[PDB]
């Protein structure tokens, strides 16, 4: 009974092949001449969460030898076992072979080498580099620290610039395509702008939009939908609770901000988030005052992320914005 | 063999006493230690000798690396006829494989030895042994036999037994300082060093001004083989070491060698590098893999010794006491940071900032001159003599949970100074008699003579038992230990 | 719906003992010819392969091609729990559900029902056995596995050597080297001491020697294993048994 | 498929003249070729400079065609634990071979400050008493890492950084015998985000290469993606605390690096921030410690970079 | 099971067994409830305030996907309670979730939509270590199509 | 080049495991009339030399004396894949870097070769000279090994005492057993014999003499050479040479 369309959006779209990435065409157009030209050097994929490293390396070994990839190429997740025992022999003997379907060289694909030990990546310094006419190394990543400069520096670097709006577009228009649905402009933005570069999201909050209309067939996709489905504050509450609260008195400005956060159950972490990004384009005539808004909500936000209180922060927020939007006068 | 194919190191190497170059006191010793050795056993080791070495069967050397430990080991070894039974760091030593392999060997004779020389009576020590222990700070494979079995070897030995070392005071090393006799190699000066590179330059065709010894042996502080490698390695292409290559050649080889967590505190809170001029001579960055030569000690140490400085960068208007402040809110945060640490997540991408926060803050705070000598950290101690009292509190506390329903610290907290109202006083004002009373209230709240004694212990301050029970008398205290092993308890 | 019941029941024991510490999950393809497996090592350098007909089995039938896939360490614990004088029987539904395994003694009704839920694995079955050796051997099992365990102690690297009408196993290590020849014999009055060759072309080609201890492991299935040998392709050390075959696929070290 | 070798492995210099290191030790260890009597010695530096590929060609040079059984190279990825060292290294040291008169046996320990301290006590003796006839070349990139005594009986080698002019005439000799267009800015920009790494440089030359062709400062900066850390030195000494925040924004937070190493890198940037003064780093150290452990909580977001700049700004302007 | 249930304090005697009983989250509780006519369910990763129907909405919804029969058989659930590790994360899940769903009977194949898929439910992510989460990546992605995890948390920082 | 051939690799294989125990290297020297080695225990306690001249080899050729030093730990890993069918033949080339053990089947085609890395022993050969010892004896190997065995499962220090050409062999519970020499023409295998000139009066360790014992496969009977300031002689005979062990006495405390 497991059909294709059993598969949540986020792995139901999956890019096939190299063609169907969007958005790192530097990266993509000079990974199809590395394959063309036949020298296909260590490569090390660094890029935030959701860009597109794995579903390009998956794509470029399917490529690489044919459509059946995973019976040649070893592939180790964090998910299985990478300790230096399994360097000095799984890896080790895997790379200093033969292939047993084809005749090529082999590819290691090593996935969140970044939750390897020190140890680890020293030991497989040496192997990396002492078999490299037979098999090549992929190393993915999101934090490049992790990594020791040794084995850093082995690898041709390649970082995944977060999807930018364009290719966000084009995907969720051949999603649309895809999918019998209709969504709207300016409901398309403020998807691209809640996305933040992660595409996972976008595929996401999508398709539990799709969820949320009751006939998806006519009905598209407003603003208002897409706002609600990730209980996101909508900009115009976000200005009115600003501006209630940099104009307003005390009393009138904890009144608004209590029947905003009520009237849609939104959260105080996503509020000062909205607001940070709302009052970083203001022109302070001053440099004390960016100071105090940054330190005071920072400091709220982290007392937010261990869920202290609910009523004493939002009085918090309030008094830290007046406080600091009086250097001004 | 070739004598071209020498290292430089071996062909030059001494072969007679007289070429040691540094330590004669100690070398002399160690010589007439050994001469006096069977003089010693004839009186079996009771009677000390003019220099006290004559009640110690087995000698320990100890010193930095590259003087001549080995060298002068093996030299009086071969000079008094003696056969060298060496072992080293490369062979396997441990309790069963010791006693296996050199445990039969400290009672019997060299059998190489009697194939040797036997026509001439040259002395009769050519048929004994000389057990050379070397490096046997590296017990890694040594888990029960590394300290433990030499020890007992010192003293159940018949034949000299020589141990050479690198670190003395090492804590591994604590049972060898009772048992055997221990000395010191200390670094070589640059005069007999100097007249050997001299012979060397002489006699290898290269050019050695007379001036550059005394900076090739400080840079190589106390290490003549490492000064003989740079002359070996440098000779192949310059063939004249002067006052215009020092710098670079001197630069180039320096010695980064380690720090105890003795000399770190004091290095770290010296209040010269952290003026203007020291702080580009040892940077930041120094500081830091300075407190990584040993993470375990070193914020221990600073804590410990922070406030026994006399500082030398008080900004104007502040003065100790403030400073001795910000430098312990410093340390509190680095103690926050290092439970951060070794906590769940294992967060060890945080030990840079532990290491700024509780070493390196608190010292250029109160960075100055040390007043006295620099004290050991005493928390180490502390903490285990706290876990060691509430062990004994909480094994009071699981005993009387029968009667008192209070958590284990409202007891000490609370419960222990009327304890000892009933339990010690009637002792004191009442004599003998009251011991009717004490076994009671003890059998109501299921405590033992060792409980009473694990309470009397623990009161603070003004209450101080330790000095009150010497003053009961002593026949008492055995009453009542005789009164108790006959009634019966129920537990 | 699946039926499989064996003659016996240490059959299918010892057939799992020959990849017990060699391959972790295998994929049982059942169909009306036999029970066909084969399975990837962990470092996807040897491949398991075991074929068995309907003649090892008691009763056999098969509506539809089944696929079951299991991990080997888990069918290995249910195996032990059977004792050695049982009958095995391998029951399978119309979809593929954990895998029942029965065991029935002979003389008192004692019915062990064991079900083993079967993993999900990419079974991306290939095409192999289909390719040309140019050198192909045959010699007694025994013989191969003194080899193999003798020249395992002086090195971790075997290079076998086919040259005309002569086998050579090499081992070249630290402690030294040595070197096996034999040459191509048959006997009359035993048949089964006899060693086949037959070349096309020579052959020099590694292996390493952690999988070939792994792969005399056979041994105890059959007493005569054949040895196929061809440059740029996997050697095929072959098990003969009484019903179908048990092959690994070793891949050959890639020398400088 | 065709597969050809990468630069980094097929230009790898395989006679000791053609490594374009430091001259000082390239012409001892010529010269220690030439004659034989080659010592022990610990050769340390930064990653990627040549130091294996140097005791390498020492060594092939030394022995010529008796490489294959007068070398043992003991690397990260075999085990060097007590038993090996104790037994297959001793065993090699005491393998009787006869060679020409002024060689010898070769150890090559690579990456030997991941060796444990018991290994390289065992090895002190095994080194010293075979002297006459097996050699030490230990390779790493922490000299410190390495035991005194260990350290004591080998000539020690430190290795520099590569000077932009060594790899620049390494990236022309490459260039020619690879008949590849560039301009100077081009391989100006290679240099100068190699940071001093001959394998690096190599790497992002063959990239570049790959993907456009032409080696210009445009295609560079386009597949090269600036160094990390020098953006980051540049956005802790703005002015104002607006051109740190954008330059935190446009070339950080938007081009995609992680939080955590946005404050792992500016840690490390102002441990080496030999400008500003002792105490001002140790307070900006500070922050940026307290920063990271609100990192490394989970709460990640950009406002608690924005925050960690606000606070350096007001430490380093009052 | 009334009497036990008539026992049990109000708590558990008035939890949510169905998702029409949570009167609270309009906008996530009708997203799953259109998964039942439909086939597509993402991971999940439920974060909210302490007593807000988190825990009892995915029991409620677990039920009305796949009936009390094929509760037992079709869902893990990995609690605060038991061990969760970077060691168990490697074997445990990923041996439950590289496995074959269960045979649907014939009464629940007609009585309940019974989906291809399995679920883990990893209750109090919160709790886990960064490694085990790190490790959990590639496990709640490549066996995706026979297996779905949900997680539920106060804190959603905690979660990488 | 030396090219020696055993008609059995059995021989060698016991001659081997004779003494593998008390040394890991030895030196085996090759002349014209046989080979000769000798190796010191690593406690340099026990000294354990080996004569085979060419009754033993069914062909032998050395045109130079050369000393091939190899391990006995390697050795012996390398004979144990040898069969007890075969014929052994040691071959060595012009400077031996590598000795080759050659294992030749008479009624099958099967030839191994198995090459050994000679080792760099200081070989310090001390010389071996006749010394007068004071006490001369022979007695079975088999009583001698059960012997040993009873009195070292008692203590580890052994006394051994010649007085009145009457043996003592005393463990100090405390154990003795005493032996008079008694000479059989019926059996003259197990003939105990005996010629004193002066008191002898050793002391030994355990383990020595439970190495030296495990070869008493090879000769049926062992001679003990015995004198008060020189190391005891343990002598097995062979069918070409002799094995002997040199084992040092204790001190007199
Ligand atoms: N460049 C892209 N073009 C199209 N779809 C994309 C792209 N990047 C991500 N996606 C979608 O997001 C899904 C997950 O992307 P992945 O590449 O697997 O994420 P990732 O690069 O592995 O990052 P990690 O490993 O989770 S930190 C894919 O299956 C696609 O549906
Ligand atoms: N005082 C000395 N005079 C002359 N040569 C010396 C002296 N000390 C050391 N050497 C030389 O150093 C080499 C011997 O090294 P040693 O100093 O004996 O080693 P060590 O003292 O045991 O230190 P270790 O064991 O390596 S930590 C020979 O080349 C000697 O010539
Ligand atoms: N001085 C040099 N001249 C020419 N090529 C060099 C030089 N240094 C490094 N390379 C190149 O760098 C690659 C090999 O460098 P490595 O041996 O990996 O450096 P390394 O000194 O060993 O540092 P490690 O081992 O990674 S810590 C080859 O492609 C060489 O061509
Ligand atoms: N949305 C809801 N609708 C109805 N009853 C609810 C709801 N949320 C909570 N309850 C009641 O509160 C009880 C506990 O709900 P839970 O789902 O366990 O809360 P929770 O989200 O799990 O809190 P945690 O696990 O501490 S974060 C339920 O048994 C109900 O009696
Ligand atoms: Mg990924
Ligand atoms: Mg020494
Ligand atoms: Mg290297
Ligand atoms: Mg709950």
């Amino acid at each position: 009974k497991r059909s294709k369309e059993n598969l949540p959006w986020v792995e139901k779209y999956r890019p096939e092949t190299l063609d169907e990435v969007y958005g790192q065409n530097e990266v993509i157009t000079t990974v199809r001449k590395f394959v063309d030209e036949g020298k296909l050097p260590h490569l090390l994929f660094y890029g935030p969460p959701g860009t597109g490293k794995t579903s390009t390396i998956v794509a470029l070994a399917r490529e690489i030898y044919g459509k059946n990839y995973s019976n040649m190429v070893l592939e180790l997740n964090a998910s299985d076992d990478r300790g230096i025992d399994v360097v000095r022999n799984q890896i080790k003997d895997f790379a200093s072979t033969r292939q047993i379907f084809s005749k090529g060289f082999k590819l290691i694909i090593l996935d969140e080498a970044d939750a390897m030990t020190n140890a680890a990546q020293n030991a497989l310094r040496r192997v990396i580099e002492r078999y490299t006419k037979n098999t090549r190394f992929c190393v993915l990543a999101n934090y490049a620290h992790k990594l020791t400069p040794a084995l850093l520096s082995r690898c041709t670097r390649f970082r995944f610039q977060p999807l930018p709006q364009e290719a966000i577009e084009r995907r969720i228009a051949n999603v649309l395509v895809h999918e019998k649905l209709k969504l709207s402009p300016n409901a398309e933005k403020a998807l691209i702008e809640l996305s933040n570069g992660d595409m996972r999201r976008v595929l996401n909050v999508l398709q539990s939009c799709k969820a949320t209309l009751d006939n998806p067939d006519e009905d598209e996709i407003s603003d208002d939908v897409i706002y609600e489905c990730c209980g996101a504050p909508r900009p115009s509450d976000l200005k009115a609770v600003l501006k209630s609260i940099l104009e307003d008195d005390w009393g009138t400005a904890h009144y608004t901000l209590n029947k905003v956060r009520s009237a849609k159950g939104l959260a105080l972490i996503d509020l000062i988030e909205g607001i940070v990004k709302i009052l970083e384009d203001y022109e302070l005539q001053n440099e004390e005052t960016r100071v105090h808004l940054l330190t005071k909500l920072a400091d709220i936000e982290y007392s937010i992320s261990k869920g202290g209180n609910d009523q004493i922060q939002g009085s918090a927020v309030i008094g830290a914005i007046k406080a600091s939007f009086e250097n001004e006068t | 063999v070739r004598e071209e194919d020498k290292l430089w190191t071996v062909k030059y190497a001494p072969t007679n006493l007289q070429q040691v170059c540094g330590n004669k006191g100690s070398v002399m010793k160690l010589k007439n230690w050994l001469a006096n050795w069977e003089n010693s056993k004839k009186n079996s080791f009771k009677h000390a000798g003019k220099d006290g070495s004559g009640v110690f069967r087995a000698a320990m050397l100890y010193g930095p690396p590259g003087i001549g430990k080995t060298t002068a080991a093996h030299l009086v070894a071969q000079e008094l006829g003696y056969d060298i039974l060496e072992q080293n760091a490369s062979d396997v030593r441990s309790k069963t494989l010791l006693n296996a392999g050199v445990k039969n060997a400290l009672d019997n004779m060299s059998v190489v030895g009697y194939f040797k020389h036997n026509e001439e009576a040259q002395n009769l020590n050519g048929k004994h042994f000389v057990i050379i222990m070397d490096e046997v700070d590296g017990m890694s494979g040594g888990d029960r036999g590394g300290v433990g079995q030499l020890a007992q070897f010192c003293r159940k030995t018949s034949t000299p037994l020589i141990l050479i070392c690198n670190e003395r005071n090492l804590p591994k090393m604590r049972p060898f300082d009772r048992v055997c006799l221990d000395i010191q190699f200390r670094r070589p000066d640059a005069n007999s060093i100097k007249s050997r590179l001299m012979t060397i330059a002489i006699r290898e065709k290269f050019k050695l001004d007379p001036n550059v010894i005394d900076r090739l042996i400080q840079t190589t502080r106390g290490d003549i083989r490492q000064v003989i490698n740079l002359l070996s390695t440098i000779s192949t292409t310059t063939k004249t070491i002067n006052h215009e290559n020092i710098n670079e050649i001197s630069k180039a080889w320096e010695k980064n060698i380690a720090l105890k967590p003795f000399d770190i505190a004091h290095k770290m809170l010296d209040g010269q590098i952290y003026s203007d001029i020291g702080s580009r001579n040892f940077t930041l960055n120094d500081k830091i893999a300075l407190y990584f030569d040993d993470f375990d000690f070193t914020p221990l140490m600073i804590q410990e010794n922070y406030l026994s400085t006399r500082p030398s960068v008080l900004k104007p208007g502040q003065s100790h006491l403030e400073a001795v402040a910000e430098a312990a809110n410093c340390i509190s945060l680095g103690d926050i940071v290092e439970k951060k640490i070794r906590s769940s997540e294992q967060l060890w991408s945080l030990l840079p900032l532990h290491a700024v926060l509780s070493s390196v803050y608190p010292a250029s705070k109160v960075a100055g001159h040390m007043a006295g000598r620099i004290n050991f950290t005493a928390w180490l101690g502390q903490n285990s003599k706290s876990a060691k009292y509430y062990r004994l509190l909480q094994e009071i506390h699981y005993h009387t949970r029968l009667g008192t329903s209070t958590d284990k610290i409202g007891l000490r907290l609370d419960y222990l100074p009327t304890f000892r109202k009933r339990l010690l006083d009637p002792f004191l004002k009442q004599g003998a008699d009251a011991i009717s009373s004490v076994i009671e209230v003890m059998d109501d709240y299921y405590l033992t003579k060792e409980d009473w004694d694990s309470i009397m212990e623990f009161f603070v301050g003004p209450d101080v038992t330790t000095a009150i029970i010497k003053k009961i008398p002593a026949t008492v205290k055995s009453g009542f230990t005789r009164k108790y092993n006959s009634m019966t308890h129920p537990v | 719906m699946l039926e499989a019941k064996f003659e016996e029941a240490s059959l299918f024991k010892r057939i799992i003992d020959g990849f017990k510490d060699c391959v972790q999950l295998v994929n049982f393809q059942c169909k009306e010819d036999g029970i066909i497996a084969q399975a990837v090592d962990d470092s996807r350098v040897l491949l398991v392969s075991l074929e068995i007909g309907v003649e090892a089995f008691q009763e056999y039938r098969c509506d539809h091609p089944v696929t079951l896939g299991m991990d080997l360490t888990s069918l290995s614990k249910i195996l032990r729990c059977g004792n050695n004088t049982d009958t095995l029987t391998l029951i399978a539904d119309n979809t593929p559900d954990s895998i029942i395994l029965l065991f029935e003694d002979t003389k008192k009704d004692r019915i062990a029902e064991y079900s083993l839920k079967l993993m999900d694995i990419d079974a991306d079955f290939l095409k192999i056995e289909e390719l040309q050796y140019d050198s192909t051997l045959s010699l007694p099992s025994s013989e191969f596995s003194k080899i193999v365990r003798d020249l395992s102690q002086l090195s971790d690297s075997i290079n076998i050597m086919i040259t005309k009408e002569t086998i050579k196993f090499v081992a070249d290590g630290d402690i030294g080297s040595g070197s096996v020849i034999i040459k191509p014999f048959v006997d009359m009055e035993h048949p089964e001491t006899s060693i086949k060759l037959e070349m096309d072309q020579p052959v020099d080609l590694t292996f390493g020697a952690k999988y070939l201890l792994d792969i005399i492991k056979g041994s105890s299935l059959s007493d005569r294993v054949g040895i196929r040998l061809s440059s740029e392709a996997p050697a095929l050390f072959q098990f003969d048994l009484k019903s179908g075959f048990l092959q690994f696929f070793l891949a050959p070290k890639f020398n400088d | 498929l065709s597969l050809q070798l990468p630069w980094v492995e097929k230009y790898r210099p395989q006679v000791l003249s053609d490594i374009v290191g430091n001259k000082e030790t390239i012409d001892r260890l010529q010269q220690i070729a030439k004659d034989g009597n080659m010592p022990h010695m610990i050769i340390s530096g930064m990653p990627g400079i040549g130091k294996t590929t140097s005791v390498h060609c020492l060594a092939h040079e030394l022995l010529g065609r008796s490489y294959a059984d007068g070398v043992l190279e003991l690397n990260a990825s075999d085990d060097r634990g007590i038993d090996v060292v104790r037994n297959q290294i001793k065993h090699f040291a005491q393998k009787k071979l006869h060679l020409p008169p002024g060689k010898h046996k070769i150890v090559i320990l690579d990456e030997a400050d991941s060796m444990t301290a018991g290994a390289q006590q065992a090895l002190r003796r095994t080194m010293e008493l075979y002297s006459n006839s097996t050699r030490f070349a230990f390779a790493c990139n922490q000299s410190n890492k390495i035991i005194e005594p260990l350290q004591s009986r080998c000539a020690i080698l430190r290795y520099s950084k590569l000077s932009d002019e060594d790899v620049l005439k390494r990236l022309l000799q490459i260039i020619k015998l690879e008949d590849v267009k560039y301009t100077n800015d081009g391989l100006e920009a290679i240099i100068f985000t190699a940071e001093g790494d001959m394998r690096q440089a190599i790497n992002n030359l063959q990239s570049t290469v790959a993907g456009h062709g032409l080696v210009n400062a445009d295609n560079v900066f386009k597949i090269v993606d600036s160094p990390h850390p020098l953006i980051v030195k540049k956005m802790l000494l703005a002015s104002n605390l607006e051109d740190s925040i954008q330059i935190l924004r446009t070339d950080l937070w938007k081009k995609g690096y992680s939080s955590i190493d946005i404050v792992t890198t500016s840690f490390r940037v102002t441990k080496n921030l030999a400008q500003v003064k002792e105490s001002v780093r140790l307070e900006m150290i500070k922050e940026i410690g307290l920063t990271h452990m609100r990192i490394l909580e989970g709460v990640g977001t950009y406002l608690q970079l924005a925050s960690m700049l606000a606070k350096i700004h007001k430490l380093n302007n009052k | 099971a009334e009497q036990s249930l008539a026992q049990q304090p109000w708590v558990e005697k008035y939890r949510p067994k169905n998702l029409d009983e949570v009167t609270a989250q309009d906008h996530a509780v009708t997203v799953l409830k259109k998964t039942l006519k439909s086939a597509n369910l993402p991971h999940m990763l439920f974060y909210g305030p302490p007593g807000t129907g988190k825990t009892s909405t995915i029991l409620a919804l677990t039920k009305e996907l796949y009936g009390p029969d094929l509760m037992k058989s079709r869902i893990l659930e990995l609690n605060a309670s038991d061990e969760r590790g970077i060691s168990i994360v490697r074997e445990k899940v990923k041996n439950f979730a590289r496995l074959t769903v269960s045979k649907p009977s014939k009464h629940d194949l007609e009585n309940y939509p019974c989906p291809p898929y399995k679920i883990i439910i990893l209750d109090e992510a919160d709790s886990m270590t960064a490694d085990a989460q790190s490790a959990l990546r590639r496990t709640m992605e490549t066996y995706s199509g026979v297996t779905r995890f949900c997680l539920i948390c106060n804190y959603v920082t905690r979660i990488i």
